[PDB]
């Protein structure tokens, strides 16, 4: 796939002898349009209106593949369960993309969005109460709460709907935010502020328990994970694109680190019963990162929250922090007797 | 074991009354149990 | 000048042997290519590597990317720097086709000094597990030494596909694969049959290898497995309190229990998904030979009566047998199994046993007949008959003795 601009050259101007044509906005979403979606999934909803995904089903080599994408063992980790809440973002991913460029982009942007310079701020998911499972189909729907700017740039949260086929019911909210950073609005103003909480009715005070001290190696090409989550963005992949957007290299996916650092918690602190313990994970990005990383990550127990153990995640390369999470995990299970 | 084995945990409270049924669950776990599973007796009095 | 080439033509027959996974074949991989001063074989099987795989019109999505090309892995690790993980590289994808690799460069190795000497004939070719991939095209002509190699990149990654580990915990440490030692294969069947009745068709254990008399391969889910190593435990336990008693038929078995360190379940029903898909994968591909079904089916469902299988082809009065496996794996499992019965077996790769190839006086390692040492009869000037052994030889006399008393 092809990808052109085009240039025009005015020298009455000596200090501005290059201007260039402002169709390039238009011009690189029909580019992007063709190698993201290719027609292939379609809905046409305007920004504010609802993006559904069609149907989708989990297969048990899909299980596999991302567990053994992410594996941890050294520390004595035991993944189990039918499918980890990680592998909602595999399902919501091509939706929550298209609620990116809109005609409320248009009104209060410029529409001047740089997908290179697109930054991933946030990521979680919160439960309804209802966990994943086999061979039952899921149907995702995608909405975007709002169009922010920042001193940074552009900020487009968008929230996410999870939904069991055959039941009928919605099993688990997905939360993303996204950070373009060329454009301002009139749509939802923010300079630094913006602030998110995993909460619960009844909660426990704890004191700072140490649970793992872990280390997770990246890995060495970002393309298999390119594949499964349907995440092309050549940033991670060919490095002409990772060198133009002015990058340390092919950067690991955030995402990748997501389900990383969390597939520890699952099985660390959640020990080899993970299934019904993590009821929700919250993710954040501090730092970039290179394949081939030796990161040391830190899992350490806070407070409780509704009965669910709350657990606090800091990673480091070396001095640089990476990532920082946070999950809400019941307890092993308890059997009373009097 | 038909709904599967994963970590259990067993609390026994009233507080002094705790070792007992504890100690009779402990000698129960080595016994018929010993199959190698992770399992945690917890008691009231002792192990708050 | 291979003395035994020499002898293999005129005189004693010879037989290949091919090992199969859990051979720890990376650092073989390695030191072959450090070993190597010809690099002229690398270069075609480099490319066809990258070829074979992209016509293909079989399903093969996953499996493509997740392939690595060959040539720059090797180039990284003689760097010394680059390597990935063991567990990466021993995961089936990966690890299937480096073994073939490793074993067929073995065979490129021993051809290179002697070839018009070192030439086809064995009586027979034989193979373990995934190494009877190997065999079939090195009975075949060299056009088809890839599709071992391309076969290969398509069992691991099927198998791979269809069941891969969730998990695995540093005690003992526990694998889909299981060795048991000192118990009869009845007995140990008997264990399996007795644990297999508690669990549902999903995850039952099973005898894949018979490595010999009392030492077996039981095979299946790692936690399944697990569940089988308390049982024996137990009665292990059990029996311990008979032997001190000091009670021969009332005496503990000793046997030798620990898993291996291989990281998915292969001759058992849970490869069953990926026996068809492979089939398919090789008819996509110019692969296209009759036993590209019968392979598969040995390998990824079939188990393997090894002793039985290496022995047959060794009954046939076949004295050399060699093994181009990564490292050296079934050279010496096979020698117990014969031992004197007139078999001796030299690891190939190997610096000490190829010397014996490549001399003219250092070859005839021929292993003792027992019944080379059978007794005869003798007579004697007076004309006495005397049964002979190596007592009655030294002695004179009958070979029976009233012990002190």
């Amino acid at each position: 796939i092809e990808i052109r601009f085009t240039l025009t050259d005015v020298v009455r101007s000596g200090g501005a002898p290059i201007v260039e044509v402002d169709d390039a906005a238009t011009a690189m979403r029909a580019v992007l349009a063709i190698a993201a979606g290719v027609e292939g999934p379609e809905n046409l909803p305007k920004v504010v209106d609802n993006t559904a995904t069609v149907t989708v089903d989990w297969d048990p080599e899909r299980v596999a593949d991302h567990t053994g994408v992410t594996a941890t063992f050294g520390a004595p980790l035991a993944p189990t369960l039918t499918v980890v809440p990680d592998a909602l973002v595999g399902r919501c991913w091509p939706a929550v993309f298209a609620a990116i460029g809109s005609a409320a982009t248009e009104a209060g942007f410029p529409v001047i969005e740089g997908l290179l310079s697109l930054v991933h701020l946030d990521h979680a998911a919160r439960l309804l109460a209802e966990l994943p499972k086999e061979p039952a189909e899921f149907t995702v729907t995608a909405k975007a709460s709002a169009a922010t700017d920042t001193e940074v740039g552009r900020v487009v949260p968008v929230s996410v709907e999870v939904r069991n086929a055959a039941d009928g019911a919605l099993l688990a909210t997905l939360e993303e935010r996204f950070a373009i950073r060329g454009r301002t609005g009139a749509a939802e103003l923010t300079d630094p502020v913006r602030a998110g909480g995993a909460i619960s009715d009844n909660a426990t005070d704890t004191p700072r328990r140490r649970r793992r001290d872990v280390t997770v190696g990246a890995p060495v090409d970002m393309r298999p994970f390119a594949v499964v989550s349907g995440d092309h963005n050549p940033i991670h992949t060919d490095r002409a694109a990772a060198l133009l957007a002015g990058l340390e290299g092919p950067i690991v996916h955030g995402m990748w680190l997501s389900a990383a650092a969390q597939h520890v918690v699952t099985a660390t602190d959640g020990k080899p019963v993970p299934p019904a313990k993590l009821i929700g994970w919250t993710a954040r990005f501090l730092g970039m990162v290179k394949p081939g990383d030796q990161v040391d990550f830190r899992v350490d127990r806070v407070g409780i929250d509704v009965g669910a153990e709350v657990l606090e995640v800091s990673a480091r390369i070396g001095s640089e922090l990476v990532m920082a999470a946070t999950a809400r995990l019941a307890a092993p299970k308890t059997v009373y007797a009097f | 074991a038909a709904g599967g084995l994963g970590v259990e945990r067993f609390v026994e409270i009233g507080v002094k009354s705790a070792p007992t049924v504890a100690g009779l669950a402990t000698n129960t776990l080595k016994l018929p149990e010993y199959s190698h599973s992770t399992v945690e007796v917890l008691n009231s009095e002792r192990d708050a | 000048a291979h003395a035994l080439v020499d002898r293999l033509s005129a005189g004693e027959p010879y037989a290949v042997a091919f090992g199969g996974q859990g051979s720890a074949w990376l650092e073989t991989l390695e030191e072959l290519v450090s070993s190597a001063g010809i690099e002229s074989e690398l270069a075609t099987l480099a490319g066809e590597a990258e070829l074979l795989l992209e016509p293909v019109a079989s399903e093969l999505v996953v499996v493509r990317p997740i392939g690595f090309e060959p040539l720059q892995w090797v180039r990284a690790l003689a760097a010394e720097e680059p390597v990935p993980s063991d567990k990466q590289l021993t995961s089936a994808a990966v690890s299937v086709p480096g073994v073939l690799l490793t074993q067929i460069a073995a065979v490129r190795a021993l051809a290179r000094q002697g070839m018009d000497l070192t030439a086809t004939p064995p009586v027979a070719v034989a193979g373990h597990s995934q190494g009877v991939l190997a065999v079939q095209a090195l009975a075949a002509k060299g056009a088809k030494d890839v599709e071992l190699l391309a076969l290969a990149q398509l069992i691991g990654a099927a198998g791979t596909l269809v069941a891969r580990r969730r998990g695995i915990t540093v005690l003992g440490d526990r694998p889909p694969m299981v060795s048991v030692t000192n118990a009869d294969p009845e007995r140990i069947y008997e264990l399996l049959e007795e644990f297999s009745s508690d669990v549902r068709t999903v995850l039952p254990p099973v005898l894949s290898i018979r490595n010999g008399r009392r030492s077996v391969v039981i095979t299946g889910t790692p936690e399944q497995l697990s569940r089988f190593e308390l049982y024996c435990t137990q009665i292990a336990e059990k029996e311990e309190a008979e032997r001190k008693n000091k009670l021969r038929g009332g005496a503990v078995f000793a046997p030798v229990f620990d898993p291996v360190q291989v990281e998915v379940g292969f001759h058992t029903p849970r490869l069953s998904d990926g026996i068809e898909i492979v089939g398919r994968w090789a008819e996509t591909v110019g692969l296209d030979v009759e036993l590209a079904k019968e392979l598969t089916e040995s390998i990824l469902v079939r188990q393997v009566d090894w002793v039985d299988e290496i022995t047959e082809l060794h009954e046939a009065g076949a004295r050399w047998i060699l093994d181009l496996g990564p490292g050296d794996i079934l050279t010496r499992l096979t020698a117990p199994v014969i031992r004197g019965l007139g078999i001796g077996i030299v690891p190939a790769a190997t610096r000490g046993g190829q010397r014996n190839l490549f001399t003219v006086g250092a070859v005839p390692e021929v292993a003792r007949p027992w019944s080379s040492y059978a007794p005869t009869v003798v007579k004697l000037p007076d004309g006495s008959v005397k049964l002979e052994t190596k007592f009655t030889r030294l002695t004179g006399r009958s070979p029976i003795l009233l012990a002190g008393m």
